[PDB]
């Protein structure tokens, strides 16, 4: 999105925020359950298109609200949300539901990751793998001896009303999932922001795959790197939101698997996943033995991914009762130049009386209808 | 469920009056319930089966054997059963010729 | 030089599934085994069976059957997570690779039905998710540091130090290498198309590759790429083909590259 620079108005949203049980959780080992203790408060700076109300939209009209519960956090926003301005107009009219989660920086069995001190996180994504933020927030609560002064937001979020929240880093996508097909071009969604008070060092780009996350790409210091593959655009500066895509020539196998986007500031880091989905959609030909008195039918179905689309052969008649074929048979699995399957089917035909109609059939994921091709088979005694 | 992938062929190039062994590739299968059927003009023929080996992706593989003698005016082929699968696999074999 | 460890079972089997699944591998082939049945190690090569004494082979099993107990501990724990009545296939792997310039690697991996569930990631320190309980495990397990020096000395230390010893025990099997043989066809594949086939077999190990050139030059149209096919003679097969045009008139020759070892056929 084009930063929001036309009309627009902020507006104030709640979500359902969840606790995870710590310590009276259904399962053995957890830091995360879905289960409301509280709401966040959230912003979101939408475009307007009609501006009916003047200096307020119900484009958030699913998620928006006036009346604070008796626990909310005020999230308070120090930095820019501009990417995101829209997310939840956007899943309120795909009809996505919406979710927000609370958790804690604080370790107590061993050393705190952000030296022990009152710093929180606070994630919201849109159900679906919809739209997806990670915020950074602290609280500014003092101690000098105290072991749990946090509070630890456990099990209760506070013994009373809430603790304030403000964030000055988050990392945020558009999707959680993305979709090409193989040999085709690709790229990452991604970015983050932060207050003025802090810097950026770096940002990395993973893809995880065959048991181990690689990098694929990084951008350090003014100047981006390839180990891979892939291009980035230099990090906007303060005052908008900064980008974090990856542009990826034409995928292969070896490519397929869930992307991270880790960002490193000076203080802090964080990163969103991304799943990254290949497929490609089969082609098929086919055609008719000449002669014999069983013509045999041949087809094949070439072009697709992953391995081993599913094939059937179906058999009909001038009336009487049509019936699939659970016989025939396969051969023939490979790959081809572009990293694609293809494999051989076959099928021995019966003319049958007055001729008979045959068809191979094709089902795959990467098909949203229906494929194949269809042949007749003239008996001898009718030619 | 992860469906078998299968691949049959010969140890040594087949030829008539030359006695010769028979394989099978099955890989890429999941759960490890596989039998494998090599066949003669669709009469089950002497065969073993090996050990079900781990693949990195999630998968296992499986090799499978037969004896049979050439013959250019028989068929082979073969059919790999899959508990978990409601009907068995069915490949055909071009005889390497 | 590949170094496998694998570990398997079902939560609350069904349909005869196997219960527990734990075999180890080298390069090319099996060291050991273990039967979750009558719980025993055994190895799968003749250098395992030399170069471990009897006593390592009790002590690993006792070993073993401590690890199949608490896997299914936390099978049925998986279950709680998922909240899933049913029963549920759950399986782990980890290894590590030695590369010719002297630098190693290795990996981590889970799974739930088949499907990505955690990867460590030993350079980084941290762990990768896909689902929702992967993410409640992976924030968890990174919470806790005290997994952190364990968990990469566990993918470095302990696989690499094996694979060298393995490497060591089994250098007079692991350095086999065979030639490939070729031989070339043609074929009717589909009406009024011609293929040529190449079939390549009894090479060790598979490190193969097969092309054709069209007149002297490189061939434009698609190409047909197999797999690496097990003889069982302790080597294996592979094969490549290219479609012709029924009006294809044109010469082609065959190469087969294997170990060093290169083959033009000038003729079919
Ligand atoms: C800490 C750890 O789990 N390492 C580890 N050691 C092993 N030692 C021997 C065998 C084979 O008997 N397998 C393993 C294995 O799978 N993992």
């Amino acid at each position: 999105p084009h930063p929001a620079e036309g009309q627009w108005r902020a507006v104030d949203v709640v979500l359902d925020c969840f606790l995870v049980k710590d310590g009276a959780h259904r399962g053995a080992c957890a830091s995360s359950e879905d289960r409301a203790r509280a709401s966040l408060v959230l912003k979101q700076v939408p475009v307007l298109d009609d501006g009916s109300l003047e200096d307020f939209t119900d484009f958030q009209g699913g998620t928006l609200a006036q009346d604070d519960p008796p626990i909310i956090f005020e999230a308070s926003v120090d930095l820019v949300q501009i990417p995101q301005a829209e997310a939840l107009l956007h899943a309120d009219c795909s009809g996505k539901e919406v979710t927000c989660e609370i958790s804690r920086y604080f370790l107590q069995m061993t050393e705190t990751t952000v030296k022990t001190a009152a710093w929180f996180m606070a994630n919201v994504q849109v159900s679906g793998g919809g739209p997806s933020i990670s915020l950074v927030m602290k609280t500014p609560r003092v101690a000098k001896n105290e072991v749990l002064w946090h509070p630890t937001l456990n099990l209760p979020l506070s013994p009373q009303g809430t603790v304030r929240t403000a964030v000055e880093f988050q990392v945020m996508t558009q999707t959680q999932s993305l979709s090409f097909l193989l040999g085709s071009s690709a790229s990452l969604d991604c970015g983050f922001s932060m207050a003025p008070g802090l810097d950026l060092i770096s940002v990395e780009w993973r893809l995880q795959h065959k048991g181990r996350g690689q990098l694929v790409y990084s951008w350090t210091a003014g100047q981006g790197q390839a180990v891979r593959k892939g291009a980035t655009l230099e990090p906007a500066q303060l005052g908008m939101a900064r980008d974090a895509s990856l542009t990826l020539p034409g995928l292969t196998i070896q490519d397929e698997g869930t992307y991270i986007c880790q960002i490193t500031t000076s203080l802090y880091r964080a990163q969103q996943i991304i799943q990254l989905n290949i497929q490609a959609s089969p082609k098929v030909r086919l055609s008719l033995a000449n002669e014999a008195l069983l013509p045999t039918l041949i087809c094949d179905i070439a072009g697709y991914y992953p391995l081993d689309v599913v094939v059937t052969w179906t058999r009909e008649e001038l009336g009487g009762s049509p019936a699939q074929v659970s016989g025939a048979s396969f051969s023939s699995l490979r790959q081809s130049v572009a990293g694609t399957y293809s494999i051989s089917s076959s099928l021995t035909a019966e003319p049958g009386s007055a001729g008979a109609t045959y068809t191979c059939q094709v089902t795959h994921i990467s098909l949203e209808e229906p494929l194949g091709a269809s042949t007749q088979v003239v008996p001898p005694e009718r030619r | 469920q992860r469906p078998p992938k299968i691949q049959v062929y010969s140890r040594h190039p087949p030829e008539d009056g030359k006695p010769n062994y028979l394989n099978c590739y099955v890989y890429g299968f999941h759960p490890p319930q596989i039998e494998i059927d090599l066949l003669k003009n669709g009469e089950k023929i002497k065969s073993e089966q090996s050990d079900l080996s781990f693949s990195k992706d999630w998968s296992f593989y499986l090799l499978s054997h037969a004896e049979f003698t050439p013959n250019s005016k028989d068929q082979y082929s073969c059919r790999v059963k899959h508990v978990t699968l409601e009907q068995p696999r069915i490949v055909k074999w071009d005889r390497d010729l | 030089h590949s170094l496998r460890y694998f570990r398997l079972g079902v939560s609350d089997p069904i349909h005869g599934v196997p219960e527990f699944i734990s075999v180890g591998y080298v390069d090319s082939h099996p060291i050991t085994t273990y039967d979750s049945v009558t719980r025993q190690k055994e190895p799968r090569a003749p250098w395992m069976a030399e170069n471990l004494a009897p006593d390592h082979w009790e002590r690993y099993t006792q070993l073993l059957r401590g690890w199949q107990q608490m896997f299914k501990v936390e099978l049925k724990r998986l279950q709680r997570h998922y909240n899933h009545s049913g029963s549920h296939t759950y399986q782990r792997m980890i290894g590590c690779e030695l590369l010719e310039d002297g630098s190693t690697t290795g990996f981590l991996q889970y799974a739930y039905d088949g499907q990505d569930f955690l990867i460590f990631n030993k350079d980084t320190l941290s762990w990768l998710a896909v689902d929702n309980v992967a993410h409640t495990i992976k924030q968890a397990w990174e919470a806790n540091q005290h997994e952190l020096l364990y968990q990469k000395n566990w993918l470095e230390e302990e696989c690499i130090a094996w694979l060298k010893r393995f490497l060591e025990y089994g250098k007079d099997t692991l350095q086999r290498t065979e030639p490939p043989k070729v031989r070339v066809n043609h074929k009717e594949t589909f009406p009024g198309i011609t293929t040529l086939y190449c079939r390549a077999y009894g090479f060790y190990p598979p490190e193969i590759s097969i092309n054709w050139m069209k007149n002297g030059e490189e061939i434009f149209q698609d190409t047909d790429y197999g797999g690496i096919l097990p003889s069982g003679d302790g080597t294996y097969q592979t094969w490549v083909s290219v479609e012709l045009d029924p009006q294809n008139g044109d010469i082609y020759s065959c190469h087969v590259e294997h170990g060093g070892v290169h083959m033009v056929l000038q003729g079919f």
